[PDB]
């Protein structure tokens, strides 16, 4: 992929043009390298929304709403 | 889940509507309650015994 990426930027250096056949081996190669690096963030939830009863919020877990930030043990924020 | 590298749970509202009737049956008994009764016999002195 980052050769097929360099020599479509080089070739108008020496005055060429880049036949079709080229060009579809680059996009398969750059969407072969995009697929390897994908993210998902996969979105948190809200900040105010309610814990049910289910969760036992008395006992099992102190507080009774969402966080919305990474719990620690010292640095505390 | 792991959600991103966490352990966010998921929500568990619980919204009780089992117990109207059960309580219901309760206070009916609890509104009539009920004990033992002795009834006396056809004899001369069962209903001293009884009492």
């Amino acid at each position: 992929a980052v050769g097929y990426q360099l020599l479509l930027r080089m070739l108008s250096d020496y005055s060429l043009e880049p036949t079709p056949q080229v060009l579809s081996n680059a996009q398969r190669s750059y969407d072969a390298l995009m697929t390897d690096t994908l993210v998902v963030p996969s979105m948190r939830r809200r900040g105010d929304f309610p814990v049910g009863q289910g969760n036992k919020y008395d006992v099992f877990t102190s507080d009774r709403y969402y966080p919305g930030d990474l719990p620690l043990i010292d640095g505390d924020i | 889940t792991k959600l991103d590298e966490q352990f966010e749970k998921y929500p568990k509202f619980e919204i009780n509507k089992v117990a109207t009737e059960l309580n219901r049956i309760i206070a009916e008994y609890r509104n009539n309650r009920i004990t033992v009764k002795f009834r006396p016999g056809d004899r001369e002195a069962s209903e001293e015994l009884a009492n």
